[PDB]
């Protein structure tokens, strides 16, 4: 009865569950309007033969969701699900935050409501979203804090897209970016991030594909997600359940933050010729390249490691590239870790989607690092915003939709004891 | 028009400049490397233990 | 007059309206790679760019 | 849902007016009649944005068409794409403004505005939730320039909160046609640099330089440039009525664009500008179309960047297309100039993509330029202002219905306010 | 299948050319006429 | 689990494994796909190709080989040859530029960006490894990145490997006819960069095959192709004691201890015996001393070097097919007790003698024969310092005028390196002359 309510907020949000619900609805054998010619864990079930999602779409500007409205999968979803606005955020966090979303807010919340009453043992919520607009920085802050005094100690899982060092689309980016980090510091239990650059680098190299779409980026952090909640569907050797993330990887209240990255991306065209075995993917791991967000591993050290086996894999093959990884002595483990890792391990291979692009392997890991790498990151993203703050760029919009000069500053300096921080758990 | 062909020389040097020290520091790199491997050889000697 | 040889020019004026071609663009062209796959991709000045291919014993970092 | 009233001011706001909904319509299929005779779907979700649906399955388009002499009216309405307003809509007095200023602002205009206000409050009122209005207009006669600056800050009277954006064509002195052109426009810019808050810079001597190198056109009529003129307009609100793979409304291109309220004067262009001789030759890829948008020949204000540094860049790809190649292209653009574009904005590009092509296009572009060498087009029509003004040239057409010689110096140096903040930041 | 959808609007694109092509010398003719 | 992995660089590298690779693919069963066919994929008795050959989990077998060059033409018709599907695609390194038949713009200029790229796919191969016999360089003394590249490969293999075989072939340019003008400044250049980074090298003239050609496989205008399949054969019959078991088993790691009396005299020259058209050898019988008989002869060597103006140091025979080792024997006592065939007198013992099951392979199209058993001779004789007194003179008639020089000082070389890489071969044309000499 591991149930999870999904929300999907952002057009990042919205545009990566569309593929995460193709992979799930293909994962079972649920044909995509609905029917069926362990799927509790994810679909309430009516007894015409119905299979509804658990899951809230929200965006306030209307094309996005009524494209998924309209779309192949309007029969998916009960059709008050897809929460909707009239007036666009417009990248402005105040907007999103003070103005705008304090007419959305409460039809989101109660069907929220709705749907932890239809479920029976409950686990917790998965909010998709970004760094960098409005919608993706203000709502998803009412909507986190609002969820942590109402629901208790239930486990609020976001999903972060990261803003990379020399990528961007917008020119604020830094200024909602600080401020979501501030005010999301304390009641999502864990955030996990990816960096749009690296997984560019990566569809660049690994998968031999020129010029990715947005279509190539969310198939991959698909994989992802399913290969973080497989345990909960299907059961294993040593399965994890969702709650022992907050437990397992991260050790003060404010590093709630680890990487991830998913080892046999490969095509088809090589993977034909290539054997992956279980200590060739957990080696390859660990490269510069084939990690998922961009921070220079070399110059930080390991804290702690959850790897997560999907496939045919025996377990001693895991134990003994374990410490053959160890012993290296240029990974940097954490002197006051001695244990390093943590891993589970599940049967069901990774699947396959139509229209797809990687190969189906039979066994691949998905490994949910913590470094101490990403002070650079957060060293470059609070340089920017000090470069725009220094003489009082773009600040007048959000002062006249919602917020004073000092609070853009409170929430500098409670992102600067960040950084402090792990200077702090580093030495 | 002068004044920007001063600075397009400077660059030229100091561009010069830091790929002469590249130069050496590839050298010295590769024969750190060569002189510090050379008594014994690397994991057979964790094996032989 | 059996055989007529006329100088053209409608080509001439065609092309030569306007001035002829004078580049104004800010500085746009790509530093090309060395080694010729898809992949692959190795300049002079940033090396080591290229996908580790996988190894049974040791990671790449330590190699 | 995010609906826009369009207006348009005097002769030359008409002829773009006309071209425009000759251009939106066909990006719309729609027949001049106003039914639907399309072939997608799609092509009628967002048709609600500018349009209003009648009896009958008819579409009239939110827009009136205002002028100071009826025979401009005449020249709209039987033209081919003309018959299609309500006929309720051509608001005009009778007795011309004739390039004065306080004609169409004080004593001629001013007799019409209350009228004028009844028709726009009441295409705005059928709409559910406005975003905004436009306005089409120049800046060198009275009948649209001083109308122009009348009927915004009435408009800011009542709909301040809702965005509002006008299109204005500049007028240069290299290509001129009155001479008291400097006594128009200078001083216009005091309720432009005020109450729309998002205006573009068009001028005519550019786009016929446009003209006679990438075109390379021999005989430039009229509906040509405004063609060219609408075919950009369209562009910066094509995200608003299409779905996007990474998609900005209008109201989203303020907040990132603008560093300072007082520094809103663009520089549109148009991206895959080619002649029909070199077009079969010419390759159609992303980064041989960045090579034409950041020209100093393919911007249509005539004011040249690299005499500036550039404050903000916004570029609205259309098309099936890719998107590391919108990206990554324009960090390369960036990285490799880095001192045109300037410090303390560690990212000058903003960028957007939608998913349809202008009609017959694979793919195109809209750049938006916000550049710090605008102020030379300031500098170089407020000394043209200095000289007719100190010995008095001209002043008596315009004050025989009454403004004493400092309200000009009032509005000199409210302008150059201006002239210097771009300094300030360079 | 895309590589047919390209082809298929490249064709498309080259008769449009033409088509512009004749209209500009039935123009250009019509000028002559007004000679 | 024995081990090769045959890293080939040049262009006359890739043009020599397009015909060595399609010999293994025809001793073991496999196809061009690498899927092994129906007959014996059910036994699955026999566990010979683990030498040469790996094995996915899915049932494909992909060789352990790795193609360097600077020039992109030869690489991409293997891309779209019979062999498309065979070779892992990472494992076949290509640059843009190429190397124009300098020395210097192949170990300073150009070099550089693929020095650290191929180290990686050689650590993949070496990885996979329980015990490595040795590697397979297969150069060119010709031209920019078989002899510029290939020193490269030398100074950084054996700093990251160290004591481990590897083994070295290489074609010598002729005496007359050959193909540059600027050569002679390759080959005395790319040997002082492997006297001291190479366990053994073997010496081949394409001159001399040119001669054996026109003489015994009784073909006229041979192409470049038939030079690849007498080379391809010796490299088949080296490594065959691998794979294949023996009476008496001979390894690599046995030669490289076993031909070189002094740690600079790694230069043997080998030859094949019995190469014969297949309409001679329905007339000639082929025993096992006759062809015993039949390497130290003026003319089927393969350095244009005549051997009886120098004494033999030693010999490694190596023999496959059916032989008995009576018959050996018998022969091996002909060939010491015979006047002319001189032996340096300080080695009483002389040869090395090995022995393998399996007789030699026919390519279709091959010219040469399905003949019963065949052999392999391997000498390092005096003899050859008669080969150095041609090349390093005329290095000394075009660097007296200082022709040709200015593209390499310019190139990222000092001018000092070819002062000391002549005085380098000013010892080695002495340090044969004294271990020749009779003993005092
Ligand atoms: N993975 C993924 N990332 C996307 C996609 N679309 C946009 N992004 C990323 O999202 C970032 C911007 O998202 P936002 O600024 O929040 O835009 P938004 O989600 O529409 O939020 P609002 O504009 O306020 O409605 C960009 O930096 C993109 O890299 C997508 O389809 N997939
Ligand atoms: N025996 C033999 N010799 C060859 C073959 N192909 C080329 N050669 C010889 O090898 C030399 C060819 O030049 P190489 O140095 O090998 O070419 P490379 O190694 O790519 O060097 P660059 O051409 O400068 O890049 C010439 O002397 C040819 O006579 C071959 O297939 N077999
Ligand atoms: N785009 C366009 N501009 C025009 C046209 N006719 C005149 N103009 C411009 O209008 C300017 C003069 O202003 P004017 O049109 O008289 O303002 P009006 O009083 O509202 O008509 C000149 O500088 C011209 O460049 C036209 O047909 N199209
Ligand atoms: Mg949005
Ligand atoms: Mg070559």
């Amino acid at each position: 009865m591991r149930e999870c309510i999904s929300v999907h907020v952002g057009q990042a949000g919205v545009q990566i569950g569309n593929a995460c619900w193709e992979l799930y609805c293909l994962e079972h054998g649920i044909q995509p309007d609905g029917q069926m010619p362990s799927f509790n864990t994810f679909f309430s079930e009516t007894g015409a033969g119905k299979h509804v999602p658990r899951a809230v779409f929200v965006d306030l500007e209307p094309t996005v969701i009524d494209e998924v409205r309209t779309g192949t999968y309007r029969q998916l979803f009960h059709p008050e699900q897809l929460i909707t606005g009239k007036e666009d955020a417009a990248n402005n966090y105040a907007r999103g935050h003070y103005t705008i979303g304090k007419e959305l807010i409460d039809l989101v919340l109660d069907r929220i409501r709705k749907l932890a009453d239809q479920c029976t043992g409950l686990q917790g919520f998965l909010i998709f979203h970004s760094f960098g607009g409005g919608t993706g920085s203000g709502f998803t802050s009412l909507l986190m804090e609002r969820l942590s005094v109402d629901y208790g100690k239930k486990s609020k899982l976001e999903f972060s897209i990261y803003p990379a060092p020399q990528v961007s689309t917008a020119v604020v980016e830094p200024y909602n970016s600080i401020l979501t980090t501030h005010t999301t510091l304390e009641h999502s239990d864990c955030a996990f991030m990816v960096d749009n650059e690296a997984i560019y680098d990566i569809c660049r190299r690994n998968l031999d594909i020129e010029r990715p779409t947005y279509t190539n980026l969310n198939r991959l952090i698909g994989q992802i997600v399913s290969s973080i909640t497989a345990s909960l569907r299907f059961d294993g050797a040593l399965n994890v359940d969702l709650t022992e993330f907050q437990t397992n990887l991260v050790p003060y209240p404010r590093i709630h933050f680890p990487l991830a990255t998913y080892a046999p991306v490969i095509s088809a065209e090589k993977a034909y010729h290539e054997q992956l075995s279980v200590a060739e993917i957990t080696n390859a791991c660990f490269e510069p390249a084939n990690q998922m967000v961009k921070c220079d591993p070399r110059h930080g050290k390991y804290m702690a490691c959850c790897l997560l086996y999907r496939g045919d894999v025996v377990p001693k093959d895991v134990n003994a590239a374990i410490a053959t990884i160890k012993t290296k002595r240029t990974i940097q483990f954490v002197d006051w870790c001695p244990t390093g890792f943590k891993v589970g391990i599940n049967y069901q291979p990774p699947t396959v989607v139509p229209g797809g692009d990687l190969a189906k392997v039979q066994r691949a890991v998905c490994m949910l690092s913590n470094t101490t790498a990403i002070a650079e990151a957060w060293a470059r993203l609070d340089h920017k915003f000090d470069l725009m703050y220094a003489k009082r760029a773009f600040v007048h919009w959000y002062v006249g939709e919602g917020m004073e000069e000092g609070e853009f500053s409170e929430a500098r300096e409670d992102m600067a004891a960040l950084e402090k921080d792990y200077e702090e758990v580093g030495m | 028009q002068v004044r920007v062909q001063a600075e397009v020389k400077e660059l030229q040097a100091q561009n010069q400049a830091l790929d002469r020290e590249i130069q050496e520091w590839e050298s010295r790199n590769s024969a750190h490397s060569k002189n510090a491997r050379s008594p014994g050889c690397v994991q057979h000697d964790k094996v032989k233990s | 007059p059996k055989v007529f040889y006329p100088n053209s020019y409608k080509f001439s004026r065609q092309v030569a309206v306007g001035g002829m071609f004078q580049n104004n663009t800010l500085n746009v062209y790509m530093e090309k790679s060395i080694v010729t796959g898809p992949d692959n991709y190795i300049t002079s000045y940033d090396r080591l760019n290229f996908h580790p291919s996988y190894r049974v014993c040791r990671p790449s970092i330590c190699d | 849902m995010r609906e826009i009233v369009h207006l348009q001011a005097g002769q030359c706001g008409n002829q773009i007016g006309a071209k425009f909904w000759e251009v939106i319509s066909d990006e719309h299929g729609i027949d001049p009649t106003g039914t639907y005779h399309g072939d997608s779907d799609l092509q009628l979700e967002r048709i609600n944005v500018y349009y209003n649906e009648a009896t009958g399955g008819k579409y009239v388009p939110r827009a009136v068409l205002v002028d100071l002499e009826p025979g401009t009216m005449d020249s709209v309405r039987s033209g081919p794409f003309g018959q299609i307003f309500r006929p309720d809509n051509f608001v005009f007095g009778q007795s011309g403004a004739g390039n004065n200023w306080a004609k169409g602002h004080y004593t001629e205009g001013a007799e019409l505005v209350d009228s004028v206000l009844d028709v726009v409050r009441k295409e705005a009122e059928s709409c559910d939730c406005l975003q905004g209005f436009q306005l089409t207009h120049s800046l060198g006669g009275g009948t649209g320039s001083g109308m122009g600056t009348l009927l915004i800050s009435k408009i800011r009277e009542e709909y301040p909160d809702r965005i509002m954006n006008t299109f204005s064509v500049v007028p240069s002195p290299k290509v001129s046609d009155t001479v008291v052109e400097p006594y128009n426009a200078t001083l216009s810019v005091h309720q432009l640099v005020e109450n729309t808050d998002e205006t573009y810079c068009i001028d005519n001597e550019a786009l016929y330089d446009i003209c006679f190198r990438t075109l390379k056109l021999t005989t430039p009529t009229y509906g040509d440039l405004n063609h060219l003129v609408s075919a950009t307009m369209s562009g910066v609100t094509t995200c608003l009525r299409f779905p996007g793979q990474l998609n900005a409304d209008l109201r989203k291109l303020a907040v990132n664009m603008v560093p300072f309220p007082r520094l809103h004067f663009f520089m549109p262009g148009f991206a895959p500008l080619t002649s029909r001789g070199s077009q079969q030759y010419r390759a159609l890829t992303v980064p041989e179309l960045t090579q034409q948008m950041f020209d100093a020949k393919n911007m249509m204000a005539a004011c040249d960047p690299r005499h500036g540094r550039y404050l903000t860049v916004a570029a609205v790809f259309r098309g099936r297309m890719s998107m590391k190649e919108v990206d990554e292209q324009m960090l390369n653009v960036q990285n490799k100039n880095s001192s045109y574009f300037v410090e303390w904005i560690p990212n000058n590009v903003k960028t957007a993509v939608c998913d349809i092509p202008p009609r017959g296009l694979k793919m195109s572009a809209t750049f938006i330029g916000n550049s710090t060498a605008i102020q030379e087009l300031f500098k170089r029509i407020s000394e043209q202002f200095t000289a007719m003004f100190r010995r008095k040239a001209f002043l008596h057409w315009y004050t025989g219905e009454g403004m004493d010689e400092m309200e000009f110096t009032e509005a000199e140096s409210n302008m150059n306010d201006l002239v210097s903040e771009y300094q300030q930041y360079q | 299948e895309q590589m047919k959808r390209d082809a298929e609007i490249a064709r498309t694109m080259m008769e449009e050319h033409e088509r512009l092509i004749k209209e500009e010398s039935a123009a250009e003719d019509k000028r002559n006429q007004a000679k």
